């Protein structure tokens, strides 16, 4: 039962759990539950010290850590037994040399869609992506739209989420560009046609969850996440060079965490804007955020001072 | 022919060792945030380097005392001669031409 005011050292009655919640997204959600009060049980896989930069997030005795593997059907059953809502961000990019990647969107999201359903969680949640379509594409982008089919079977109440290409602070989406000091910028694939997607700013997505986290009355009913206006141009790859003015790694260095001459190059140009009829955002709102204004912050390079940026974009068309 | 073998040997250990220190963890997978937090403990510091003179003269002031102690250098080869008086009478001139050039300026060093 909620008490007092939402500042910190308060209650607000919801427990949670957030699986994953180390890399870019999960760190940035829990930080919004280390404020309005919670009990956020964040487990994590292998990382003893990479989770510390998190701890000054909940006040005291709020967030609490466990250890788990995730192919053991017990490790997901020992935590969740006491919970209210449980969201799931788990999963990643490239196929691991260990995890074969095929069912880690299939077996894992179900492996935690095991006793969670049984044990009496509620308002269980999962992630989708705006561009994943069960027609043939894309080797990584596929197996994600299987969860929308395969996993939705279990837990008839989900409110599974479908956002766009997101740009954060430390994010890897818009940062693959501008790391491209290289033989030259070569768009994908050397064509200025279908860029770009709906680049929503990471706050609005992470403010969506906690707006549905007790919504009420969204369960089973899936939503998708609007971008800003409107579609976008090729200039986005020029815009990068317009302003830029041209966990558990190792001790020394790794062996392979590449640019992946594979799905990576073709996952970024898959575009496929999709069904509007999903509610999907202002209903869960109220949030929408632009690009032109919020892309200076995340981009700071070797001038570090000059900006003087006047150049904008129409939409662009198909708009 | 073995000198250059003893020089490019030396640099190539040094010009190696930069990369195996600077570069090797430089591509490591740690965080390394781009935030403008660097340039320690004088956070911003926006100015030109102003001209500050008594910094300057201590350049010039040396450069001239420098020259003649190249002129002064071939004494110990010149101590072997025929008529030597043209040495002692002459050798001792440069020095006193050096030491004079002090005494004048010595009225004003300022804070050196
Ligand atoms: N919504 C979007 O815009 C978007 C964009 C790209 C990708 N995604 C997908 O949506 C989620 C966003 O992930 P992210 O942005 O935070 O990047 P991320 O690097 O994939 O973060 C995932 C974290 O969980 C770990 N992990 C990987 N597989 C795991 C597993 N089976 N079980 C437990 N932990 C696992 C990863 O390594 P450790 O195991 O060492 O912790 C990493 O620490 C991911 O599922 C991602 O594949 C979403």
């Amino acid at each position: 039962i909620p008490h007092g005011k939402g500042g910190r050292s308060s209650v607000s009655g919801i427990v949670a759990t957030v699986f994953g919640a180390t890399g870019f997204l999960g760190r940035y959600v829990v930080n919004h539950l280390g404020r309005m009060g919670s009990q956020v049980i964040v487990p994590h896989r292998c990382e003893p010290y990479d989770t510390m930069h998190l701890r000054p997030m909940g006040d005291l005795g709020q967030i609490i850590f466990m250890d788990w593997n995730g192919r053991d059907k017990d490790s997901i059953r020992r935590a969740v037994e006491h919970s209210s809502v449980v969201i799931n961000l788990v999963g990643r990019e490239w196929e691991t040399q260990n995890f074969d990647f095929e069912d880690v969107f299939v077996k894992i999201p179900q492996a935690i869609a095991q006793v969670s359903k049984e044990a009496g969680v509620e308002k269980f949640i999962h992630i989708s992506h705006l561009n994943a379509d069960i027609k043939s594409s894309s080797k990584y982008l596929r197996s994600k739209a299987v969860g929308e089919k395969e996993v939705r079977e279990t837990f008839p109440e989900a409110t599974i989420i479908k956002p766009a290409e997101i740009f954060g602070r430390e994010d890897r989406f818009l940062n693959y560009f501008a790391n491209i000091r290289w033989f030259g910028g070569v768009p994908l694939i050397s064509l200025g046609k279908k860029t770009v997607k709906q680049p929503v700013y990471i706050v609005d997505v992470t403010k969506g969850i906690i707006n549905a986290i007790k919504d009420p009355d969204a369960r089973g009913k899936t939503f998708a996440f609007v971008g800003p206006s409107r579609y976008l141009l090729f200039d986005l790859v020029q815009y990068v060079f317009a302003v830029a003015h041209r966990i558990g790694r190792l001790f020394e260095i790794s062996p392979f965490e590449p640019w992946t001459t594979r799905d990576k190059v073709e996952r970024i140009h898959t575009t496929d804007k999709i069904l509007p009829h999903l509610p999907g955002l202002e209903d869960l709102g109220v949030e929408a955020t632009p690009l032109e204004l919020k892309a200076i912050e995340v981009l700071r390079r070797h001038r570090t001072y000059r900006w003087l940026s006047s150049e904008i974009e129409d939409v662009q068309p198909a708009k | 022919m073995n000198l250059m073998l003893a020089l490019l040997t030396n640099f190539t250990l040094a010009t190696l060792l930069v990369i195996i220190a600077f570069w090797l963890p430089q591509l490591n997978v740690y965080s390394e945030k781009t935030s403008p937090y660097e340039c320690g403990f004088d956070p911003m510091g926006s100015a030109r380097l102003p001209f500050s003179m008594k910094f300057f003269l201590v350049a010039i002031t040396f450069l001239l005392f420098d020259l003649e102690i190249a002129l002064l250098l071939p004494l110990p080869w010149a101590s072997q001669t025929a008529n030597l008086n043209t040495m002692l009478t002459m050798a001792l001139f440069l020095i006193i031409l050096l030491a004079v050039s002090l005494a004048y300026e010595w009225t004003q060093k300022g804070l050196e």
